[PDB]
């Protein structure tokens, strides 16, 4: 898990989505500091294992002059990164053009884009359609539209209205996962539920991605679940990426979970009877509801303990 | 794909 890692750059952003897991708005607070962030960038753009460096928030664009300043930090060392956007920049074409101009020279490999219903009272859809047909002239950075979608907003009209703009994007609708503002703006029956406590062989996590959060944590993936869990990799404020992804590679939580999966731990709760009393919910949108639902508090993380305890004196 | 969610990724 050494090849790939992620800044979340801040939790400011223009817009103020009613499903934001990190509920960013103009008004959020919560970032690690310009020269922190100087910092972490310059590390990995001189490791050697680092091929990909990949840019959240937050909106990335919102200030844009420090984004491109870190994207000239890694510049010389020739790492490939990846951004995500809500596009708000696209607004104007002559700004999309400068953008695609400095991303192209700056290796960066892919951009998504974030639109639907959500994402829609604080961006017109002519913004996105123009960063979209823009693209076409950038064939190497790869686009993706991503949708956030609910049962009352499936964001059908959304794609009708972006016209042939789409015409060979990526894109992926998506369910939400029960954290930051969708816990409370949001209707749980609006949520989709693809998943049961009992079809547990199904539930493996898709593997683990370095994330260095707004929260001056670190985290193993970048699932909006993870970042409501205790689970976090940063035991110091100056802590190096070997330190990082040695703790990660060492983590006995997260070894039993990748080893064994979501069941192990389902199996404890249930033999224990403490599914009611950890508020674990009977359905979910994806496999990351259970991540977040077992992990989201210190008791909860240190009642398995003895259990992993216990594994690790059997096997190893 | 779940681990990359809030990330760009290339296809
Ligand atoms: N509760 C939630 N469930 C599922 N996806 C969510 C979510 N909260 C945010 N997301 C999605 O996570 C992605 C990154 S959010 C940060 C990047 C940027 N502001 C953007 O909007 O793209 C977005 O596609 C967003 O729709
Ligand atoms: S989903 Fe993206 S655009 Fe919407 S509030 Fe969250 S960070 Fe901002
Ligand atoms: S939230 Fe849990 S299941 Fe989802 S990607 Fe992260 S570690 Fe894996």
């Amino acid at each position: 898990y050494n090849k790939t890692v992620s800044i979340n750059l801040d939790s400011r952003c223009n817009a103020s989505c009613d499903h934001c897991c990190f509920s960013s708005s103009p008004t959020s607070t919560t970032r690690m500091e310009k020269e922190y962030i100087r910092e972490l960038v310059t590390e990995f753009a001189k490791n050697k294992t680092i091929q990909v460096i990949s840019f959240t928030g937050g909106e990335v664009f919102l200030d844009y002059k420090f984004l491109k300043e870190l994207m000239e930090i890694i510049k010389p060392y020739e790492k490939q990164i990846t951004l995500i956007s809500n596009g708000f920049w696209g607004l104007s074409k002559k700004k999309v053009q400068e953008y695609f101009h400095d991303m192209n020279s700056l290796n960066v490999i892919a951009l998504t884009i974030s639109y639907d219903e959500y994402h829609a009272p604080f961006v017109k859809s002519s913004s996105i359609k123009n960063i979209l047909e823009h693209s076409r002239k950038y064939p190497d950075i790869d686009i993706s539209l991503n949708m956030a979608v609910t049962k009352d907003k499936m964001s059908n009209h959304i794609l009708e209205e972006l016209g042939d703009s789409i015409l060979g994007v990526k894109i992926t609708k998506f369910p939400m996962i029960s954290v930051g503002a969708a816990k409370t703006r949001i209707k749980q029956e609006n949520i989709h539920k693809f998943y049961s406590l009992e079809d547990e062989d199904s539930l493996h996590c898709p593997g683990y991605d370095i994330v260095y959060h707004h929260d001056g944590e670190i985290y193993p993936c970048a699932s909006p679940a993870i970042f409501e869990t205790k689970i976090t990799l940063r035991e110091e404020y100056n802590q190096s990426f070997e330190r990082t992804v040695e703790k990660l590679n060492s983590n006995l939580l997260l070894f039993i979970l990748r080893k064994e999966g979501f069941k192990w731990f389902l199996n404890i709760l249930k033999e224990n009877n403490k599914i009611e009393e950890f508020d674990i919910p009977y359905e979910f949108s994806s496999i990351c509801g259970v991540c977040g639902s077992l992990f989201n508090s210190a008791e909860k993380i240190n009642y398995f303990y003895p259990y992993m305890e216990k594994y690790y004196n059997e096997n190893f | 794909k779940e681990n990359r969610w809030i990330l760009g990724s290339g296809h």
